[PDB]
This record gives C-alpha cells, sequence and structure tokens, in this order.
C-alpha cells in the first residue's frame, strides 16, 4: 500500500500501522541497519547519495527539521510504476516568528532564527513548518523560503507563525524513487 | 614554612570554634530580634574580632618569601593583610566615623513634594513610587529630590572618604583603593593561571564592548516604547530620561516591563495559582529545591539544616528580618533564613539560596580562611544559574507546576527574554559604568572638579541615559546608591552576570542542551553536576582562573554565553528597530 500513489517528502512523512523477503521484491535496499533489534512504519522520499543523513546520531538537517526516528532502517530505491518523485524537498531550517505590530496578528512578521523549531523525535514537523515544505516542493525555487501559519493557535487564540527553508534537490537517476523506511515493532 | 604551617593549623582550629559562636549569636538575633539576642550577637562578634586580630599580628612572623606551599602562602596573605590598620589612630577612627555617617544619611533620607510639603515619603516609600508610578512629574521630583536631599549631603563625605581609602590602600602596597578593590580577582601561579589586577580592567572593558551591541538594541527599543508612554518627552535618536527607567537609580529596568512589554496580551509563566491549588508550603518548596540539586549529584541537606532553618515567618510574635539569606555557621551547620510564601518568586528564591548552601558545603573541608567562593561573584553566580534552570518551562512542566500541554508561544519567550534583558542586560552598562567611574575617581583620572561632569558624560556615552536636569559639582549622584554610600564593591554584579552565563552555558553544553540557552534545564545532568562540583570544592584555595577553567574550560571571562542567552531577543529587536538602533549623546 505504501508503494501506491505518490511518495511524501521528509517534512510530511507518512505513517501506517508480514514477509520481509517479499518487501525486498518491491525495492532494492542499499543500506540495512537496525537499532536494538503490531508494527509501525514511517516513510518518506529521500536520496540514496545522501543516505548518511538517515543514520542515527548523525548531525544533519533531516534529523533536525524533518524527521527524527525514536528508538530498523531500510534505505532503498524502486520504480513505483504508484509514481516516482520529480525531485526531493527537505527542510533545512525552521524557526518561530512573532508579529511586528501587536495590533495585527496577521500582519508583517519578525522571525527569529534562534527560536529553532525542532522536529521532536517521532513527530511530524509543526504544521507551519510542514506547510513551508509543501509550498517549496511546488514553488520550484531551488531553495524556498516562506513565513506561514497553518491552523495552529497560541495561548490567546492568535495564529502561530513560523519561517522555514525548503531546499529542493534533483536526482541523478530520474527513473526511480529513492525511499527511506523506518520500521518499528 | 613549617612554623607557619603549625601556626595556620592552630589558627584554623580555633577560628572555626570562635566563628561558630559568632555565627550562632547572629542567627539567633536575625530570627528573634530583641535586646537579649542583640547583646549576645555583639559580644560574640567582639570575641571573634579580638581573636582574628590577635593572630593577624602573629601572622607577621611568617614572611611569604620563605613559603613554597601555595596553600600556606595564600592563607598568610589573608591573615597578614593589615587592611584599615595601616592607618594612624586618627585616620582609622575618622574613616569609621565617615562610613557610619554616609550610611546614616542614606538610610534616613526622605524627599518631600515641592508642590505639597505636607506630603513626604521615606526612602522605602520613594522606591515604591519610582518602581510603580507612570506619572512624569511625580517621578521627576522624586528623582531630583533624592539627589538634592541625599546626594548633596554625601558629596563632601565621599570626597574625604576617597582620600582616606586611597591612603589605606597605599599602606598595603596598592596603587589606590580602586586597585585594592581589584585585589580579590588577583591570583598567582604557573602556566596561564595567574591574573594581574590590571587585567580585570582589560576584561571588563573588553566584555562591555562585546555586550554593548545587545544593549543598543534593548536601549533603542525601550526608547521607542517610552516615547509613547511619555509623549514629546523623549527624542527618537537621543538618550533616555534618567527618572523614567523603572527605579531610583536606573539600575534595573525590570519595572519598565509594563510599558515596554513586546506583546502585552501575552502573559508570562506564573505558577503561583497552581502552587496554591496543589497546597504547596515552605517545606515542600525547599524539599523540591533539594531534589533539584540531588539530581545532579550534589549533597544532601543536613538533618541540622531542616531542623534549625527558618523557612516560615514566625507566628509566635517574634520579629524577624524576612530577607532571604543562606548561612554557613561552621562545624557542618548549615541554615537558611527565609519567610517563604507559596509563590513562584519564592519558589525560585528557595532554589537560589539553597545553591549558596551547596557551594558552602562543597568547600567545607577546606581550611577556614579558604572557606569562601573563588571570588566575590562566584557565590551569586552559582545561585543565579540554579534559578535560571528552575524557572524554565521544562522544569516547571516536570514538577507538575506548568500544564504539560502548555504551548510554545514565541511571543511569550520574547516577553520573557525582554523582562530578563531589562534586569540582566540593562543593569550591565550601569554596573560597568558605575565601577568604571569609581575606579577612575579613586585612581585619580577623574578629579573632584569633574566628578559629575564625567559621571553624566559617561552615562550618556555608555548607558544612553541623560539627566532630566543639569547638575553641578555640588551633586554626587553615585553616592545616592546604597552600594556606593556604604563602601561596597559593585563590580561583583558585572562579573557575576558574565560568570553566571559562562557557568550556565558550560553546564548546558555538558548536559548536551540544544536550542536557545534560556530554555536550558540542567536537572538530571550528573555530568554537568560533577564538573560543577570540581569547581565548587576548591573554594578560593586555587586561583579563581583555575577554578573557572574547571567549569567553563577557560581562564578568562567571556561575554559570548550572555550574548547567546539573549541572541533570540537580539535578532527580534534588531529587525524591529531597523536603522534606529543606538543613540546620540
Ligand atoms: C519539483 O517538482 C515539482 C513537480 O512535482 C515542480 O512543480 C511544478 O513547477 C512548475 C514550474 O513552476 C509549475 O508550472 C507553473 O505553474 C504556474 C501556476 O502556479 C504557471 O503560472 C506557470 O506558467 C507554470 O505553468 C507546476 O504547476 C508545478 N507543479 C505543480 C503540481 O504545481 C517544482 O517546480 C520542482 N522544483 C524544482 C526546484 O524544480
Ligand atoms: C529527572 O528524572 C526524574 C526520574 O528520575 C524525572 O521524574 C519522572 O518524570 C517522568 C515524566 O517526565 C515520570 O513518568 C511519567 O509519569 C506520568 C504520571 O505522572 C505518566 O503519565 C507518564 O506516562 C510517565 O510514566 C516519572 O514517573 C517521574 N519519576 C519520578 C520518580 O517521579 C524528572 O521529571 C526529571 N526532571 C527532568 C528530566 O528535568
Ligand atoms: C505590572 O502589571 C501587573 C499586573 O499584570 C501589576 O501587578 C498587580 O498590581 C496590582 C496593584 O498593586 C495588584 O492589586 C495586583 O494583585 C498585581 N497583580 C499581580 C499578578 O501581582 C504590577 O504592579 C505592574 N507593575 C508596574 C511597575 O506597574
Ligand atoms: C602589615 O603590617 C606589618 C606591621 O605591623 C608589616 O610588617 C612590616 O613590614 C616591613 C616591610 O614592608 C618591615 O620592614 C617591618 O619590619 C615589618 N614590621 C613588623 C612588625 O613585622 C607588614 O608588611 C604589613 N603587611 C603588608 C602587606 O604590608
Ligand atoms: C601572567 O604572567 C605573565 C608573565 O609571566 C604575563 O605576561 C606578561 O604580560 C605583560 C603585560 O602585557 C607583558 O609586558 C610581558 O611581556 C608578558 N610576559 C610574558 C612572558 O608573556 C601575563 O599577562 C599574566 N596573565 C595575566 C592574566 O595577568
Ligand atoms: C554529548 O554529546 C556527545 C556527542 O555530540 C557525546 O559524545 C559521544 O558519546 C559517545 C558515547 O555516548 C562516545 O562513544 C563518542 O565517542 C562521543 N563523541 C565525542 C566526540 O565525544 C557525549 O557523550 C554526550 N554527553 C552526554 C552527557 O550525553
Ligand atoms: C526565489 O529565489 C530568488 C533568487 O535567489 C530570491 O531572491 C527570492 O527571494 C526567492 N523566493 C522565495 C520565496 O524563496
Ligand atoms: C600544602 O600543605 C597542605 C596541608 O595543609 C598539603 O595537603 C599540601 O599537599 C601541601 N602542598 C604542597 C605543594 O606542599
Ligand atoms: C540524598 O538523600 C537521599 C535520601 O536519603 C539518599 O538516598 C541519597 O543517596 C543522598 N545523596 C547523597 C549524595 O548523599
Ligand atoms: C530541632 O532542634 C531542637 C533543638 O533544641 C529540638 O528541641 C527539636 O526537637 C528539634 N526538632 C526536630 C528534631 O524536629
Ligand atoms: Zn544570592
Amino acid at each position: 500500500k505504501l508503494f501506491i500513489g505518490q511518495v511524501p517528502q521528509p517534512y510530511e512523512f507518512g505513517r501506517l500501522v508480514y514477509n520481509f523477503t517479499k518487501l525486498l521484491s518491491y525495492f532494492q535496499v542499499n543500506t540495512f541497519q537496525c537499532q536494538k533489534v503490531s508494527l509501525t512504519v514511517d516513510w518518506f522520499a529521500y536520496r540514496v547519495e545522501d543516505k548518511s543523513d538517515l543514520l542515527p546520531g548523525s548531525s544533519s538537517d533531516l534529523q533536525r527539521f524533518n524527521y527524527k526516528p525514536t528508538y530498523c532502517l531500510i534505505s532503498a530505491y524502486t520504480n513505483l510504476v504508484g509514481v516516482n518523485p520529480t525531485n526531493y524537498t527537505t527542510l533545512t531550517n525552521c524557526y518561530g516568528c512573532v508579529d511586528k505590530d501587536p495590533a495585527n496578528p496577521w500582519g508583517d512578521q519578525i522571525c527569529i532564527p534562534e527560536f529553532v523549531t525542532e522536529v521532536e523525535p517521532g513527530f511530524r514537523p509543526k504544521p507551519s513548518c510542514a506547510r513551508v515544505g509543501l509550498e517549496g516542493h511546488i514553488s520550484g525555487n531551488d531553495t524556498y523560503s516562506a513565513i506561514v501559519t497553518n491552523g495552529e493557535l497560541d495561548s490567546t487564540g492568535d495564529p502561530i507563525w513560523r519561517k522555514g527553508v525548503a531546499l529542493t534537490k534533483q536526482p541523478i537517476d530520474s527513473s526511480r524513487a529513492d525511499l527511506a523506511f523506518f520500521v518499528s515493532v | 614554612e613549617e612554623k607557619a604551617r603549625e601556626f595556620l593549623d592552630k589558627f584554623n582550629s580555633e577560628a572555626e570554634n570562635w566563628s561558630h559562636e559568632s555565627a550562632l549569636a547572629s542567627w539567633d538575633y536575625n530570627t528573634n530580634i530583641n535586646d537579649k539576642n542583640a547583646q549576645k550577637m555583639n559580644e560574640a562578634d567582639s570575641k571573634w574580632s579580638a581573636f582574628y586580630k590577635e593572630h593577624s599580628k602573629l601572622a607577621q612572623g611568617f614572611p611569604l618569601q620563605e613559603i613554597q606551599n601555595s596553600t600556606i602562602k595564600l592563607q598568610l596573605q589573608i591573615l597578614q593583610q593589615n587592611g584599615s590598620s595601616v592607618l594612624t589612630a586618627e585616620k582609622s577612627k575618622r574613616l569609621s566615623t565617615i562610613l557610619t555617617t554616609m550610611s546614616t544619611i542614606y538610610s534616613t533620607g526622605k524627599v518631600c513634594n515641592p508642590n505639597n510639603p505636607q506630603q513626604c515619603f521615606t526612602l522605602s516609600g520613594l522606591e515604591d513610587i519610582m518602581e510603580k508610578s507612570k506619572d512624569y512629574h511625580q517621578r521627576l521630583w522624586i528623582w531630583e529630590g533624592w539627589r538634592s536631599e541625599v546626594g548633596k549631603q554625601l558629596r563632601p563625605l565621599y570626597e574625604e572618604y576617597v582620600a582616606l581609602k586611597n591612603e589605606m590602600a597605599r599602606g598595603n602596597n596598592y596603587k589606590d583603593y580602586g586597585d585594592y578593590w581589584r585585589g580579590d580577582y588577583e591570583t598567582e601561579g604557573g602556566d596561564g593561571y595567574n591574573y594581574s589586577r590590571n587585567h580585570l580592567i582589560e576584561d571588563v572593558d573588553r566584555i562591555f564592548l562585546e555586550i554593548k551591541p545587545l544593549y543598543e538594541q534593548l536601549h533603542a527599543y525601550v526608547r521607542a516604547k517610552l516615547m509613547n508612554a511619555y509623549p514629546s518627552r523623549i527624542s527618537p535618536t537621543g538618550c533616555l530620561p534618567a527618572h523614567l527607567l523603572g527605579d531610583m537609580w536606573g539600575r534595573f529596568w525590570t519595572n519598565l516591563y509594563n510599558l515596554t512589554v513586546p506583546f502585552e496580551k501575552k502573559q508570562n509563566i506564573d505558577v503561583t495559582d497552581t502552587m496554591k491549588k496543589q497546597s504547596w508550603d515552605a517545606e515542600k518548596i525547599f524539599k523540591e529545591a533539594e531534589k533539584f540539586y540531588l539530581s545532579v549529584g550534589l549533597h544532601n541537606m543536613t538533618p541540622e539544616f531542616w531542623n534549625n532553618s527558618m523557612l516560615t515567618e514566625p507566628s509566635d510574635g517574634r520579629q524577624v528580618v524576612c530577607h532571604p539569606t543562606a548561612w554557613d555557621l561552621g562545624k557542618n551547620d548549615f541554615r537558611i533564613k527565609m519567610c517563604t510564601k507559596v509563590t513562584m518568586d519564592d519558589f525560585l528564591t528557595a532554589h537560589h539560596e539553597m545553591g549558596h548552601i551547596q557551594y558552602d558545603m562543597a568547600y567545607a573541608k577546606q581550611p577556614y580562611l579558604l572557606r569562601n567562593g573563588a571570588n566575590e561573584g562566584f557565590h551569586e553566580a552559582v545561585g543565579e544559574i540554579m534559578s535560571l534552570s528552575a524557572a524554565t518551562p521544562k522544569h516547571l512542566k516536570d514538577l507538575g507546576l506548568l500544564a504539560q500541554n502548555y504551548p510554545e508561544d514565541y511571543e511569550t519567550e520574547i516577553n520573557f527574554l525582554l523582562k530578563q534583558a531589562l534586569n540582566i542586560v540593562g543593569t550591565l552598562p550601569f554596573t560597568y559604568m558605575l565601577e568604571k567611574w569609581r575606579w577612575m575617581v579613586f585612581e585619580g583620572k577623574i578629579p573632584k572638579e569633574q566628578w559629575m561632569e564625567k559621571w553624566w558624560e559617561m552615562k550618556r556615552e555608555i548607558v544612553g541615559v541623560v539627566e532630566p536636569l543639569p547638575h553641578d559639582e555640588t551633586y554626587c549622584d553615585p553616592a545616592s546608591l546604597f552600594h556606593v554610600a556604604n563602601d561596597y564593591s559593585f563590580i561583583r554584579y558585572f562579573t557575576r552576570t558574565i560568570l553566571e552565563f559562562q557557568f550556565q552555558e558550560a553546564l548546558c553544553q555538558i548536559a548536551n542542551h540544544t536550542g536557545p540557552l534560556h530554555k536550558c534545564d540542567i536537572s538530571n545532568s550528573t555530568e554537568a553536576g560533577k564538573q560543577l562540583k570540581n569547581m565548587l570544592e576548591l573554594g578560593k584555595s586555587k586561583p579563581w582562573t583555575f577554578a573557572l577553567e574547571q567549569i567553563a574550560r577557560t581562564k578568562e571571562m567571556d561575554a559570548k554565553p550572555l550574548l547567546n542567552y539573549f541572541k533570540p531577543l537580539f535578532s527580534w529587536l534588531k529587525e524591529l528597530n531597523g536603522n534606529s538602533v543606538g543613540w546620540s549623546a
């Protein structure tokens, strides 16, 4: 089922809740590593060339702003023809913003790079951050920046604004999809 | 050396015995103020002083040039220094009289309303008004009044005071009294662990310049806010009026928060209501403070602590001074005196004061004379970092004081940092500027004829504050501040603030904290706690720069940790202010 339709990006990773040999008949795995080993699978598109960012303990944007595993990793490629990604979009940054003029919760924002919005392990990026990724994947700017809000309110009932940076990379092999699968018991 | 070793050993044994009796009598007084306890306090203090001076004179029989052991040399340096006695009987007595006189003038000062002589307030009343009122005229006549009623009386006394203290310092082989006060930092040793007195000047001047960029952003911001609060009173590119700074001296801008709050609709974190709903009391608050320290591998509070300490205001009719203080009485006897109420403010204070006890315990094993902090600013720095940690959203959530699902509001964090900046950053230019001025006055760089000319010139250039009304040289505004009139060293507040963040950042790095420093919680960080204890246990037996390295991995004071703490505020202020940052003088 996770190979049917399109493939979500790291900032919007999908979650769904067996025969491993059969799984390997769908995709070709390049890296198979396990930590400390009903089942839950978190999955998203991600390049093989930068596969190092999928490995735990690494310092990278993926595990900081898009998806951080909570503690097997299967890094594999396949032709879904589902469909294959045109490109790969990853949040390189995301941080909180506040309104310049307190009289207008929807007005011009001042963003603070230091208010780093961490993905938090096992959690999707906050919707303001995910929205930036969603827009960046379609905008076509190679790196897309935006200040957005997405239905999340603060303690008073005003919109929560965040600024994010979504960087889009082109694949070398455009005939295949590169996917990262995180499988836990 | 061997004779000095036996001498100090004998001294230390008796010194603890006598100091303990002195401390006990003082404690009894403060927790039960009456004539009987006051008499015991005075007698016990007298016996202590007689003892200390007896051995101080005997210590002169042990030349430092004959000592190889750093521990012995250091203790002799403490007992040996004459201090006031290098003065003749007339000047020693005169200096004591002057110091008493200045203290009296300050504490009994009052200012009356020039438009209503029947309405007059004492210092305590004047402070309450200066810390609350939003009325331009009310604040102005009080600010000017205080300078006229008190500052003008202390002026001539401060002049004689400076002359006498400089002579005292020279009698102890110092250049001047400013040099004497810079003595506490000075240390000796090999490698890079030495520290000349002159180096303190270079460090505080270097640090201020590194801090300044942060302060300019805060200053321009407050200016913009006060311009609306007090229309047509403030110039858009000028300095702030001295009397509109939140208090009598412009030392802390905390009370400007109500006028300068970034996002008024947003409230800060206050768990007072929760503590009351959960039926917290003075004992529970201190017990939670203990748990915090234990989680990082520090020591238990002694059975004697819990039994002897005064954690509540007496209901037995006994009069006390509720001001929170930590005590070390010697002989492993530790106590805290604090009229604790069920509030967030006292919650954090309980953590603060217990931090002092933990430090006092850490070096309890050390020789009596070395049973102190590495420097004057180390004790409060240790206390403050524990308060910063205790106050985080994270710690409060884990204690069940702050709702677990309480949202991460960036506007609230800006309000928090702003409030903290008004208290911590706003005061740094003040402290730096004040000490810079005093040091120059004692040194002789600022002559009597230019005392106020330079005070206010420096206030405009360094702090960005301007005198509401022009002052001549009959004024002595610095003396209208408690710490100046009472002969205290004010630099400890500058160095404490800088060290406070060096300790917090270093401990947060050891604890593997990620993200903004102002959200760092060092609870359950036994690695950071061990690194902390390695510094605490040294007391002042080692060069303070050695003690610093043990925690901050550096031998110098560093501003960066502070700039990092307020970095998120800096960016916000910068984009909000644009190109109107800074001021003309
Ligand atoms: C990554 O791949 C996605 C597709 O999955 C690319 O999104 C597509 O970008 C093109 C070019 O901008 C869009 O066409 C344009 O649409 C606008 C209307 O919004 C129209 O005014 C233009 O004349 C043009 O037709 C296309 O619609 C968009 N795909 C979708 C579904 O919206 C994205 O640009 C690629 N990123 C990079 C860096 O190449
Ligand atoms: C420092 O470490 C101690 C543990 O040694 C932490 O105390 C513990 O806090 C956790 C929650 O963070 C408690 O677990 C949870 O309990 C609630 C029920 O209240 C339950 O609904 C949750 O599913 C979970 O089981 C844990 O019981 C508690 N331990 C004790 C002894 O009270 C403390 O919070 C840490 N302070 C820190 C990290 O700042
Ligand atoms: C800033 O505003 C707060 C309220 O948000 C003031 O605190 C209140 O002061 C009134 C008047 O004394 C008391 O009756 C309230 O109980 C206080 N509220 C709380 C929560 O303490 C505070 O005094 C204001 N500060 C200044 C300088 O004006
Ligand atoms: C503290 O005072 C004592 C005097 O009571 C100083 O001791 C004298 O030191 C000088 C050298 O500067 C010697 O020539 C004298 O013979 C010493 N007199 C006595 C009685 O020992 C002592 O130096 C002073 N301490 C400091 C740091 O100056
Ligand atoms: C620690 O002591 C050394 C000397 O052993 C100090 O280095 C000297 O500093 C002065 C003043 O700048 C220079 O004129 C000398 O040439 C330096 N000598 C050497 C060998 O470098 C050093 O500054 C002291 N450290 C502190 C913090 O005071
Ligand atoms: C803080 O994080 C660092 C990594 O950034 C940790 O250092 C590694 O710790 C593991 C063991 O947990 C060692 O195998 C590595 O060799 C360490 N790397 C380095 C470069 O030191 C460090 O242990 C963490 N500290 C705490 C208290 O968690
Ligand atoms: C798109 O790219 C241009 C060129 O680098 C840049 O100036 C612009 O701000 C970018 N827009 C967004 C939304 O990132
Ligand atoms: C100095 O004397 C103390 C005893 O008070 C001793 O423990 C220490 O090792 C001695 N240090 C040196 C360098 O001799
Ligand atoms: C602190 O007290 C608790 C409770 O008695 C004890 O279990 C713990 O070991 C003590 N910690 C230290 C360092 O003494
Ligand atoms: C506290 O100490 C006093 C000392 O006289 C003792 O009388 C009292 O019972 C103690 N309270 C305790 C141990 O709770
Ligand atoms: Zn304190």
